[PDB]
RNA sequence: GCUUUACUGCAGGCUGUCGCUGAGGACUCUCACUCCGGGAGGAGGACACCGAUAGCCGGGCA
RNA sequence: ACUCGUACGGUCACUGAAUCCUGCCCAGUGCAGGUAUCUGAACACCUCGUACAAGAGGACGAAGGACCUGUCAACGGCGGG
RNA sequence: GCACGGAGGCGAAGAACCAUGGAUUUCCGAAUGAGAAUCUCUAACAAUUGCUUCGCGCAAUGAGGAACCCCGAGAACUGAAACAUCUCAGUAUCGGGAGGAACAGAAAACGCAAUGUGAUGUCGUUAGUAACCGCGAGUGAACGCGAUACAGCCCAAACC
């Protein structure tokens, strides 16, 4: 039979609607006031976290994060430059605000490595996203076989280097065919053309 | 070019800061619970660096010492109220609605409670004109007819150190003095009189604005210089 | 001006730097403090 | 409160969790929103209780009109823990579900009738 | 380096539109949101602010 | 920042103590206000087109402009016959 | 010791010397009790975290490293015989981060279209080809093939 989660997740489909619509609308405001980033006992999105690698247990984190909404906060040019590079306005960044949310919530949490995030709305200002992170010293990780592979030393501040879901997605991994030749195996690698 | 002084200004360096340091008090009204139960005494009368005016040190009942923002003829020894039931005095201070029409106020609240806006300065006073359940309609020292919410507070009589504009600063020096205790660079060299790369009016062999002086609002800054917007210019018409 | 208990110890240092190459060290090794500083003509750090 | 649509008094909760109670020992329960969701789609509940505390409240938002349209009846209990306490964990329990009573359908029975009266 | 009704652009301002954003070609309301208030509460209000885009101005700047 | 500031304020400009004075011009340019009609973008909407889409056209029309007015201690002008 | 002196001493109680392991290892320094131009003042994981016996009790982070590597920010001189798209170039330089290597990686692939190939790097080639471009100057792959090395697995959910 269907199961409890599905019904979280369908409710997710138009956050927009029904009971979750009202939710959203009440929490938000409490959301609104609280900081960036902040921890919480329980993911918002039950189904996504278990199905992103969460479980309750004692070394798996849970942080929500706000971001500004829009495109680059970028500085006007002060030297010369060829009308090509005096754009400011329509420019925007190459990670997407997932990303921007996934470090702030890794710095707040220097012990910690980033396992995935996903999104939990945003209003006309800002989104949240919710991250999981895992506790790589914890004995509890360190023993689970699905999780004690984040404990690994190459895995630190993994999410710095574009090593999260979020991060190979927007890096153009996605595809392993057509219109990967210069994303694979690395953005830097292919002369950063990607 | 350069930017021009009025955006080196906007950077709030010491040359343009006022000498905060040296400011004596924020003449606000005081935060009364209600009833009125609120009364103090004129200790003394002191110069206000900030405003060129005289200010009152006031002793209220509950123990509270504040500066006051003093209307004419306030003096030590004297008592002042403020609060719904105060007295209609001059120097006591309560909600326009207890005002009766016709009463020259000063140091009026915009916002109920936000302390004072309008009418602060020397020998200057509002008029209340109007009341009403929903609005009082008070007249500014510009002339102009404000629409406020009968909650706002008001002080009784008109600001003290009246005809202070009168007297000619006559030399420079004196001008300066003044000018030392406000948030202003000052003496001021006209645009005409600089390089082109200085002001939009600099440049040319005689001095004098290569264009027309009345500006666009639309202007962005360095470029907003002359007549801001003017409806009108000279004295004609 | 006035020196601090470090200052000192370096100024310290450099006296005694500035001093001359034992006459042993130049019999042992057959034939200069490069080295050498004056107060006047030059200058120390801090 | 979102997915709540009327109040249950303390009495009548008393009753129910007591009824819960001697349900583990006699009957059969549910414990966990997941086996409460299946037992309602299986048809194979008679009771199913929902604490009210639950945050985030997507966990439960759906028995209550899951269980309208399976006749399933179901109450509120006002805290997460006595639920679970109640059910016989040594954990808290956002949903319970009474897989056939045990010398307490009487009294659930009741209960449910009591519930559809409160509306 | 400087100028301007030189060429081409870029900030910035004004303006419409979409999102924020809700209920009953002009309108009421309150619940988001904004402001005032120590607080209760008051003022305002789906506007404004903010994100996006479109038209106009634009030697302020390249 | 201005600002512990609130029009007797402070911002932006011009002229440059006192004294006697400061004429005419609003066509152009600038600013500002108004504006029946005209013109005026995008989204949404309508027609054609496409099993869809590209696209073509339409209706509506904000600021702006056309047009009218105000203004020279606003840029400036006050000739030849 | 360098270091070719003088004096004196150590070494058969096997010194010197070399290898491995251990001892000692002032102060500043990430620098961490607070402060300071390497010192001072009155018990210290400062700060941010995880677990928690809710007590700094147990732990993590911080800074370094020649370049290499990954993720972000990103010029101009220059070329086009001027110059704006283009070029120089995702170069210089900047922010963040890991390792001994990094990154990638077991198909929602390929599309020598097939009765065919079968994770991913990399090397040779495909090829200055296709594609881009004031269609100017210039920019510029991939599939495949020959090699190197080869390796495939684990969750979420259903049912418990
Ligand atoms: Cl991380
Ligand atoms: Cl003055
Ligand atoms: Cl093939
Ligand atoms: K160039
Ligand atoms: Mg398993
Ligand atoms: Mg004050
Ligand atoms: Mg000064
Ligand atoms: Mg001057
Ligand atoms: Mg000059
Ligand atoms: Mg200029
Ligand atoms: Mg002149
Ligand atoms: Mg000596
Ligand atoms: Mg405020
Ligand atoms: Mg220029
Ligand atoms: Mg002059
Ligand atoms: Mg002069
Ligand atoms: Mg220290
Ligand atoms: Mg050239
Ligand atoms: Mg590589
Ligand atoms: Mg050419
Ligand atoms: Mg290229
Ligand atoms: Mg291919
Ligand atoms: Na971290
Ligand atoms: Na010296
Ligand atoms: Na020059
Ligand atoms: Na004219
Ligand atoms: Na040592
Ligand atoms: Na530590
Ligand atoms: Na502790
Ligand atoms: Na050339
Ligand atoms: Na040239
Ligand atoms: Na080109
Ligand atoms: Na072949
Ligand atoms: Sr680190
Ligand atoms: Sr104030
Ligand atoms: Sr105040
Ligand atoms: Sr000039
Ligand atoms: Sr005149
Ligand atoms: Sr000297
Ligand atoms: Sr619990
Ligand atoms: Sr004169
Ligand atoms: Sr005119
Ligand atoms: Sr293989």
């Amino acid at each position: 039979a269907r199961s409890a989660y599905s019904y979280i997740r369908d409710a997710w489909e138009n956050p927009g609607d029904g009971q979750l619509a009202e939710l959203q609308w009440q929490r938000q405001q409490e959301w609104r006031n609280e900081g960036a980033v902040e921890r919480i006992e329980r993911p918002t999105r039950l189904d996504k976290a278990r199905s992103q690698g969460y479980k309750a247990k004692q070394g798996v984190i849970v942080a929500r994060v706000s971001v500004r909404k829009g495109s680059a906060r970028k500085r006007r040019h002060k030297a010369g430059r060829r009308s090509k590079r005096q754009g400011v306005t329509r420019i925007t960044r190459r990670k997407d605000i997932q990303r921007v949310a996934e470090e702030r919530a890794s710095r707040t949490f220097p012990n910690l490595r980033v396992l995935n995030s996903y999104s939990v709305g945003q209003d006309g200002r800002q989104k949240w996203h919710e991250v999981i992170l895992i506790d790589p010293n914890h004995p509890a990780i360190q023993n689970d076989d699905d999780l004690s592979w984040i404990c690994a030393d190459d895995q630190a501040d993994r999410v710095f280097r574009g090593l999260t879901g979020a991060g190979r997605r927007n890096r153009g991994l996605s595809g392993k065919g057509k219109g990967s030749e210069k994303t694979r195996p690395s953005l830097r690698s292919n002369g950063g053309k990607a | 070019g350069r930017r021009i002084q009025g955006q080196r200004r906007g950077r709030g360096t010491s040359t343009f800061r006022a000498p905060s340091h040296r400011y004596k008090a924020d003449l606000e009204h005081r935060k009364v619970e209600d009833g009125d139960v609120i009364a103090g005494t004129v200790v003394d009368i002191e110069h206000d660096p900030a405003r060129s005016a005289p200010v009152a040190a006031v002793e209220f009942e509950d123990g509270d010492r504040r500066l006051i923002l003093a209307p004419e003829g306030v003096g030590v020894g004297d008592e002042l109220q403020v609060g719904v039931s105060a007295e209609i005095a001059p120097g006591n201070t309560l909600p326009l609605a207890e005002i009766p029409e016709g009463v020259p106020v000063c140091n009026v609240e915009s916002s109920p409670g936000d302390g004072g806006k309008f009418a602060r300065a020397s020998g200057v006073n509002a008029q209340l004109l109007t009341h009403d359940r929903n609005v009082a309609v008070v007249k500014l020292p510009s002339g102009e007819m404000k629409r406020l919410d009968p909650q706002c507070r008001a002080t009784i009589g008109v600001v003290a150190g009246g005809g202070r504009t009168d007297k000619p600063f006559v030399k420079a020096g004196n001008k300066h003095h003044k000018m030392k205790a406000r948030g202003t660079k000052w003496p001021n060299v006209r645009g005409v009189a600089m390089n082109a790369v200085d002001h939009p009016f600099g440049g040319g062999g005689r001095q004098h604005p290569g264009k027309p002086k009345s500006i666009s609002r639309n202007a962005p800054p360095g470029r907003k210089v002359g007549d801001i917007a003017s409806k009108r210019t000279g004295r004609g018409g | 001006g006035k020196k601090s208990k470090a200052t000192k110890k370096r100024l310290a240092k450099l006296d005694n730097q500035n001093s001359r190459v034992p006459a042993w060290v130049m019999l042992k090794t057959d034939r200069r403090n490069h080295k050498r500083r004056h107060w006047r003509r030059n200058d120390t750090d801090e | 409160p979102v997915y709540v649509d009327f109040d249950v008094p303390a009495d009548l909760e008393d009753d129910a969790l007591e009824a819960l109670e001697v349900a583990r020992d006699t009957g059969a329960v549910k414990k966990g929103t997941n086996e409460t969701t299946k037992s309602i789609e299986r048809g194979s509940a008679e009771l199913v209780f929902v604490a009210e505390d639950v945050q985030p409240e997507e966990i439960v938002m759906h028995i209550p009109e899951l269980a309208d349209e399976k006749g399933v009846p179901f109450i509120f209990v006002e805290q997460q823990d006595d639920l679970g306490h109640a059910a016989g964990l040594e954990v808290g329990s956002a949903a319970a579900a009474v897989t056939d009573a045990g010398e307490a359908d009487a009294d659930v029975e009741d209960i449910a009738d009591k519930v559809e009266e409160l509306r």
